[PDB]
RNA sequence: UUGACCUCAAAUCAGGUAGGAGUACCCGCUGAACUUAAGCAUAUCAAUAAGCGGAGGAAAAGAAACCAACCGGGAUUGCCUUAGUAACGGCGAGUGAAGCGGCAAAAGCUCAAAUUUGAAAUCUGGUACCUUCGGUGCCCGAGUUGUAAUUUGGAGAGGG
RNA sequence: GUUCUUUGUAAAGUGCCUUCGAAGAGUCGAGUUGUUUGGGAAUGCAGCUCUAAGUGGGUGGUAAAUUCCAUCUAAAGCUAA
């Protein structure tokens, strides 16, 4: 990771002796948080699905992932978070009676 | 006038409506004998009152001075803990031992998830009628909370009968009353008007 | 109206400009405003040079990124190196910045190096004490100049390799020009079907 | 914790549970007057989150306030000008709704400050914001150093002049090059970029 | 054979505060048209004038969900530049900012989310007194649907 | 400037080892629509609809898929020149 010393190609720029410092408590807004995660989970369990969830887990149980992802993409903003949804509904109905 | 118009359309509404099973758990009420026991027990455990707290702060003044008390000139205290926060914690830290959640709070957000995270900690919880008698156990106008967590040596006879009691309609019940939808009241008039339909066609 | 050849101006007067046009009178009139600020700023507060210490920093930007020049405040890391804590620095008049990381040697020995030259510097003034006229000092940028790094000594014997320096640059540059599309037909010719 | 179980619930808006409650309160509110009295939060976790404590002098307001685009109030819909500005039906009011509701009880508690607000509940027609007071005139507030800023006068209907949270972020106030636009406030943002700026020393 | 809760009231109840003015500057909403294009409709005039709401001696913004891409700077604001440039535009008329660099001034921070639970430790009001922009005592009340100490991400806390 | 005041085992600051580390939703984001901007497969703002997660989110000035990195940490608040 070295910089090449020029000011040309990949690494350019010239060396210098790094120390990488100490990180900051930022970069950790995705904390764990132990508590929070069971937060998360009680709530789940008091808190059925949204109707749309629904359907997109009857999509995952009769018609695939692809048609499921296509509308979880439709739904919420992003492909991104279309591919999170589609993999938190394979955690839960992993979790769920097909165990 | 208007606010009791509609704050009887509040009630009546709230029925006619389906009840989501989570919700509406509260409208199974602890019943009225084991009741009486139950805070009869309980009044016992009142925390320190105005006045209560004044004579032991003077009494543990005037001795730490003289008598090089190191904050052990009172008692360790035996009462009512009280405070939403207070007592979701203590179930988190499984230190309460029994706790009893008025049914009767108007935001339902403060108390519906209670219950439910009771029984994943294996604490007996009680849906109990009664904000105001909540709040005359300790000495406040409404707590909407009691947890014990610790019981004189002769008085632990009186929850374990009395957890058991509990325990039997709430806790044991959890995953059928889980399950179990709410709502679906029709009215007098209305009810009265299937009853002349099924007593005309459904039984004919 | 379009005369004989006369370059294309692009004057932008168009708009009710007339009723914006700020004409600096005042700049003398300022200027005195502000001597007069500094000047009873200085005797307002104790004998403490009107600014707070700031460090030697590298400059971004690459067009600028060959001088050095102050910075707002110390890093915690470099304030914690020089003996204090972050919070009673500011106290003595020396700025502390937490926005800023260390990634460089040499700019994080160049600060501490001067963090002790400041704390030699320094008297500072008990809070129950005596307090001598300390004969007050304007600007402690003034009294601790920064001065720019030498780079290399002023001469030296060549030692050409015949480097043939666009060899070495051109193809660098070349190298990373074609560098992804190098791996991508490391995936076609190690699939070995 | 106590709190975030109500927090986290709440993320859960279109729930089975939550979907009952909305349903009989948005009728609740519906019923009683457009700006009444509300005597304690309904999202408590909100209202600590967002700065209310449970003190004397803190005032909580309900107000319902209708939906949709801001009709332009031309007669029948002549506008006498360039076709650019016919435009009557959508015309959007560059401002939010809770904006809106947040001059409305601004105005009706004249005499008090308004912190911020919250939504509690919608319909097609309405939407229903629950909005957070702070009363300068009890000592409690003017004590209480942690909030005695609200009994300056340099607030002074915040909510109006765009001061409060919502009014942040309709002005269009954040750091970065996406509101380089109006960074400084548009307005005087336009004003010194349109200003010929003349020294006695012309350059 | 009663009084506490919740909510909603009334009182010429004790005490309070809001209205209006000014408005040069300031914070927002609303918002044209003359004009230019040698016609004219997008565009320009202009995110202006007119209208409405809201403060202060300044207001606003303000301590990064910043800028950057370099060996990286580090709240905001103002000035010299960037620059009549990148870009937008019947790509016509026209419009047109931002990074860096120099300088002025400099300043940093705080709450919710942590049960104090061996002790609501917190606060308004009324009375009596005194050394009264208050303080002490006492009593009602607020408040556990949470008022004090602690913590605010640069961290920080439970421990040893 | 110095004189009545003395607070108080009351509070605070730094070192080491460990367990943690709580951080803000009809909101970000997306579609569409209007206005606006130099922001141009859409700079901001607003309306309606859909609407989240925590090794996440925003940004990285050409839409999207794939793999990384840098950079900070919103939807809460105060502040003089
Ligand atoms: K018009
Ligand atoms: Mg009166
Ligand atoms: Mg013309
Ligand atoms: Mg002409
Ligand atoms: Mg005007
Ligand atoms: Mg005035
Ligand atoms: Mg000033
Ligand atoms: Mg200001
Ligand atoms: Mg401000
Ligand atoms: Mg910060
Ligand atoms: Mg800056
Ligand atoms: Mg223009
Ligand atoms: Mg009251
Ligand atoms: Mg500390
Ligand atoms: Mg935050
Ligand atoms: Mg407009």
């Amino acid at each position: 990771t070295v910089k090449t010393g020029i000011a040309i190609g990949l690494n350019k720029g010239k060396k210098v002796t790094s120390m990488t410092p100490a990180p900051k408590i930022s970069y950790k807004k995705g904390a764990a948080s132990n508590r929070t995660k069971f937060v998360r989970s009680l709530v789940r369990e008091i808190a059925g699905l949204s109707p749309y969830e629904r359907r997109l887990i009857d999509l995952i149980r009769n018609s695939g992932e692809k048609r499921a992802r296509k509308v979880a993409k439709k739904r919420l903003g992003s492909f991104t978070r279309a591919k999170a949804k589609v993999e938190e509904m394979n955690n839960i109905i992993a979790a769920s009676r097909r165990h | 006038p208007e606010y009791v118009r509609v704050q009887r359309q509040k009630k009546i509404l709230s029925i006619r409506l389906k009840v989501p099973p989570t919700i509406a758990q509260f409208q199974y009420t602890l019943d009225r004998n084991t009741a009486a026991e139950t805070f009869k027990l309980f009044n016992k455990y009142r925390p320190e009152t105005a006045a209560e707290k004044k004579e032991r702060l003077t009494k543990e003044a005037a001795a730490v001075a003289e008598g090089k008390s190191k904050q052990d000139a009172s008692p360790k205290p035996y009462a009512v803990k009280y405070g939403l926060n207070h007592v979701v914690a203590l179930i988190e830290n499984k230190k309460a031992k029994l706790v009893l959640i008025a049914n009767d709070v108007d935001p339902i957000e403060l108390v519906v998830f209670l219950p439910a995270l009771c029984k994943k900690m294996g604490v007996p919880y009680a849906i109990v009628k009664g904000k105001a008698r909540l709040g005359t156990l300790v000495n406040q106008k409404t707590s909407a909370v009691a947890a014990l967590t610790e019981v004189r040596a002769e008085d632990e006879a009186a929850l374990a009968k009395l957890v058991s009691t509990i325990d039997a309609n709430f806790a044991d019940k959890y995953d059928e009353v889980k399950k179990h939808w709410g709502g679906g009241i029709l009215g007098n008039k209305a009810q009265a008007k299937m009853d002349k339909r099924a007593k005309n066609s459904d039984s004919a | 109206a379009i005369s004989k050849n006369l370059p294309i101006l692009k004057n932008h007067f168009r708009k009710h400009w007339q009723e914006r046009v700020k004409v600096h009178f005042d700049q003398a009139g300022k200027k005195v405003s502000r001597r007069n600020a500094r000047a009873t700023r200085a005797a307002k507060i104790a004998p403490r040079p009107l600014d707070l210490l700031r460090p030697v920093v590298r400059a971004p930007t690459v067009k600028y990124n060959r001088k050095v020049r102050a910075g707002r405040g110390f890093t915690l890391a470099e304030v914690k190196a020089a003996g204090l804590t972050a919070a009673y620095a500011r106290t003595i008049g020396i700025a502390v910045d937490h926005r800023r990381q260390n990634r460089n040697q040499e700019i994080f020995d160049a600060n501490v190096q001067r963090l002790k030259e400041y704390q030699s510097k320094i008297i500072v003034f008990p809070r129950n004490g005596k307090a001598p006229e300390a004969e007050q000092v304007l600007s402690a940028a003034a009294t601790f100049p920064i001065a720019q790094p030498a780079t290399d000594v002023e001469a030296r014997a060549v030692q050409d390799n015949g480097e043939s320096a666009f060899r070495t640059l051109r193809l660098a540059r070349s190298e990373k020009k074609f560098r992804g599309i190098r791996e991508k037909r490391a995936r076609e010719k190690a699939e070995a079907e | 914790g106590a709190y975030k179980y109500l927090e986290e619930l709440q993320r859960k808006k279109q729930s089975d549970v939550l979907r009952f409650l909305q349903r009989v309160r948005v009728w609740e509110y519906r019923q009683k007057n457009v700006i009444h009295r509300a005597a304690r939060p309904t999202r408590p976790d909100k209202a600590r989150r967002l700065g209310y404590k449970a003190k004397q002098g803190f005032v909580i307001y309900r107000v319902r306030v209708r939906r949709g685009n801001r009709k332009r109030p031309v007669p029948k819909g002549a506008t006498y000008g360039k076709p650019t500005n016919q435009g009557v039906n959508e015309l959007k009011y560059q401002r939010s709704l809770r904006a809106t509701a947040e001059e409305r009880v601004g105005r009706r508690a004249a005499n008090l400050r308004v912190l911020n607000s919250y939504w509690v509940n919608q319909d097609s027609t309405y939407k229903y914001f629950e909005v957070i007071l702070v009363d300068p005139q009890h000592k409690a507030i003017r004590r209480d150093a942690r909030y005695n800023w609200i009994c300056d006068p340099v607030h002074k209907h915040r909510e109006a002049r765009g001061l409060t949270a919502t009014g942040k972020k309709s002005r269009g106030i954040n750091k970065g090059h996406k509101f380089n636009n109006t960074k400084a406030g548009r307005r005087k943002t336009w004003k010194r970029q349109n200003t010929l700026s003349l020294w006695r020393y012309r350059k």
